[PDB]
Order: C-alpha cells, then structure tokens, then sequence
C-alpha cells in the first residue's frame, strides 16, 4: 500500500504490523506526540528504549537521507528503523507489492526464459511493479558454493531481462536480482534461483 | 540498517 501523507502511513501501521519479521503495531511514545524532526538516529533509539510498549515509535527527518523520512519503533531490546520510501508521485511507502510470484520479493518473478548450452536469458517482466520505481537492477551470479567472488552487473530500472553469459554446462550458478531504489539502498527481499545449463 | 531495504 501507498500513503498520501506520513499521518496515513502511521495511522495505518496502528493497526497493520509494520514489520514482516514480528507483530508490532504502531503506537504513540509517553511536542507533537510522534514527530521529532531532525532527531538523531541515537537519541532517537535512546529514547524509544525508555518506553514501556512494543511499537512506541517516532518519525524523524533522516540526517543521511536529507530531506527524507525514517520511523523508528522499539521492539523489547532493540529498536528497529524503518526507511520512508517516495514512489514517482511523492507518496510514501515502507514496502514492495506485486499480486504474483514469490512473497515479499522484488522483483516477485525470477524465471529462465531462454536458455542455450553456455548463455541464459532471466526475466522479471511478469512482475507487476509499475507503481513501484526501481533505480536500477543489480544482477550477481556465481559458482554455487564457489571460491571466487560473485561476477555482478547491473541494468536501468525500466529493464525487465538480463543476458548471463559464459556459463559451464552441468555447474550450478546461484543468480540473485536486487531492485534499487536508490543508489544506496535495494528493496527487501532480493530474488534468487540455481540454475544449471 | 533499516528493516525494509539493504545496502548495495
Ligand atoms: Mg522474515
């Protein structure tokens, strides 16, 4: 889901975990009661861990992302961040949708469309992810289980395949998608399959 | 570093 404002996002989040890993729900810290600006992430987190509930949160102002948003939740012993995402309108999301494929992955598709004794060709186009922007895609493949460094590449955001080429016949390779948002930061969770040619 | 994204 979208949200047109960081209110909707949070009101949201009241009521729908905020996290894929655990139960938690948003709820207001014991000023503006959730909004702290350009709170430093520390204080931020030494703040939240001085709260009695799960799910006291805050949103600040991100100080490595200027001029961007971060939500901040305690969660027992830990306190975990969340990056407020911009989609190419302006609305604010936390997460990656797609009717289809594998869960909570981005890409949600990841399959070998065509194939020849030594190149392949993987394709993500059945992903349904034009309301969620990419950046670029970065591409890694390697000996499965191998020694050697995964061999990486990486194609604009409005690609939906990719040519591997060079492969050994009857070697396994691990192949892993990542979709950026940014240049910094991809999308939870990356794609990944084994396939031998 | 945050729950939702990772570092390239
Ligand atoms: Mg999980």
């Amino acid at each position: 889901v979208k949200f047109n404002s960081l209110n909707e996002l949070v009101d949201y989040h009241r009521s729908t975990s905020v996290s894929r890993n655990q139960q938690i729900f948003l709820r207001d810290i014991g000023g503006h009661p959730w909004y702290k600006g350009k709170i430093p992430r520390a204080k931020a987190e030494e703040m939240l861990s001085k709260q009695r509930h799960d799910g006291a949160f805050l949103i600040r102002e991100s100080e490595s992302a200027p001029g961007d948003f971060s939500l901040s939740v305690k969660f027992g012993n830990d306190v975990q961040h969340f990056k407020v995402l911009r989609d190419g309108a302006g609305k604010y999301f936390l997460w990656v949708g797609g009717s289809g494929g594998s869960v909570s992955s981005v890409p949600t598709k990841l399959e070998v469309v065509a194939a020849t004794p030594t190149s392949l060709l993987i394709s993500w186009d059945a992903w349904s992810g034009s309301d969620w922007p990419v950046s670029y895609y970065r591409i890694t493949y390697g000996e499965t289980g191998g020694n050697s460094p995964v061999q990486e590449f990486t194609v604009p955001g409005s690609s939906y395949t990719a040519t591997i080429s060079g492969l050994s016949p009857g070697v396994d390779y691990t192949i892993t998608v990542y979709a950026g948002y940014d240049g910094k930061y991809y999308y939870q969770s990356p794609i990944s399959i084994n396939y031998r040619t | 570093v945050y729950e939702n994204v990772g570092l390239m």
